[PDB]
């Protein structure tokens, strides 16, 4: 693998700062230009700065945007990346990508860390299962289901049960309502089962809860 | 800076053709053009660097090619893991900057919705509100309209829409359609329908469910 983390992601206020960090492993660090990338909700992926290798010495570029205000830097013993970030506006809120080579042929981007720069605090979902009306409908294939309002900021992960006969697992991206956010997934499983076994839904909002609930009846 | 625009956002293309999708510099680039892959997660692989470079890993039926402002991707026959939003980004002049993106969608036979519905759970309505929650399943095309009636008459006010992206493994869409409501509200209308109208049919299709009945 030739590995390359991103971490300090989540939520800060307006006018704070965070630490974003890059880890990588399985190539030489100290020979590649190492890059910072984001990806605003919306928009289009807009370059922030990178450093330099060691040829080179590790000189930084940054964009108009983020010159003075963030500021890259490397370690070579441990091979991370930093971005620190300051003044955080709202408009700072994104994915953040970190990549080495950015000038081509040994490019490897990471999966991102989410930043929310926002004002609101955070709030741990309320966990709702699904189950159909007793009486009134079922065939072959059940669909169950799990509804997590109310929580802030994103991401949430629910989990089920994993045993592919059935289990058509959907997930239904949040979308923000009176400033919270709200998400659902389905499991769809074959009759044979639930009644008769146990499926859960468990919701993980990683600002510090999880929440597992049954569905029943 | 340079603005890199892709014309066409959304692009639909069977799988087995040939794809096209441009994108345009506002300066001249001298050929510095790269080509990404975005997938509906995070990740982001580079394709071709240098206009026609293809980076290692990447298949032969992508080529890129094209001169001064003018460059195009080429997927000579689109495969079902294709499907992807396809970026440029100009790097002949700081800073770097890159396309919209094109998203390509797999194109697939006419696929009706299976609906389900469902009422509040005892734990939401002991605590304060009610929400019926409508999934319709795996359908295509994207585009459908659902409408909740409560008693008969269609719900403005309260209710979230989402649809999955398309499927990896077989290029449907599904949607959540919620609507929420007092449990007072609730206590008192009877039925409760979800109505969908999609190209696979002439008429409405509709899951409701009582209260009263259960």
């Amino acid at each position: 693998e030739v590995k390359l983390v991103e971490s300090g992601g989540g939520l800060v206020q307006p006018g704070g700062s965070l630490r974003l960090s890059c880890a990588t492993s399985g190539f030489t660090f100290t020979d590649y230009y190492m890059s910072w990338v984001r990806q605003p909700p919306g928009k289009a992926l807009e370059w922030l700065g990178f450093i330099r290798n060691k040829a080179d010495g590790y000189t930084t570029e940054y964009s108009a945007s983020v010159k003075g205000r963030f500021t890259i830097s490397r370690d070579n013993s441990q091979s991370i990346l930093y971005l620190q970030m300051n003044t955080l506006r709202a408009e700072d809120s994104a994915t953040y990508y970190c990549t080495r080579d950015p000038y081509g042929p040994a490019a490897y981007w990471g999966q991102g860390t989410l930043v929310t720069v926002s004002a609101a605090k955070t709030t741990p979902p309320s966990v709702y299962p699904l189950a159909p009306g007793c009486g009134d409908t079922t065939g072959s294939s059940v669909t169950l289901g799990c509804l997590v309002k109310g929580y802030f900021p994103e991401s949430v992960t629910v989990t089920w049960n994993s045993g592919s006969l059935s289990s058509s697992v959907h997930t239904f991206p949040a979308l923000l309502q009176s400033g919270l956010y709200t998400m659902s997934s389905s499991v769809t499983v074959p009759s044979s089962t639930w009644p008769s076994q146990t499926v859960t839904c468990s919701v993980a909002h990683p600002a510090s809860s999880t929440t597992v609930d049954k569905k029943l009846e | 800076d340079i603005q890199m625009t892709q014309t066409t956002s959304s692009l639909s293309a069977s799988l087995g053709d040939r794809v096209t999708i441009s994108c345009r510099a506002s300066q001249d680039i001298y050929n510095y053009l790269n080509w990404y892959q975005q997938k509906p997660d995070g990740t982001v692989k580079l394709l071709i660097y240098y206009t026609s470079r293809l980076h290692s890993g990447v298949p032969s039926r992508f080529s890129g090619s094209g001169s001064g402002t003018d460059y195009s991707l080429t997927i000579s026959n689109l495969n079902q893991e294709d499907m992807a939003t396809y970026i440029c980004q100009q790097g002949n002049t700081l800073p770097f900057t890159f396309g919209s993106g094109t998203k390509l969608e797999i194109k697939r036979a006419d696929a009706a919705p299976t609906v389900s519905i469902f009422p509040p759970s005892s734990e939401q309505l002991t605590s304060g509100g009610a929400s019926v929650v409508c999934f319709l399943n795996n359908f295509y095309p994207k585009d459908i309209n659902v409408k909740w009636k409560i008693d008969g008459s269609e719900r403005q006010n309260g209710v979230l829409n989402s649809w999955t992206d398309q499927d990896s493994k077989d290029s449907t869409y599904s949607m959540s359609s919620t609507l929420t409501l007092t449990k007072d509200e609730y206590e008192r209308h009877n039925s409760y329908t979800c109505e969908a109208t999609h190209k696979t049919s002439t008429s409405p299709i509709v899951k409701s469910f009582n209260r009263n009945e259960c």
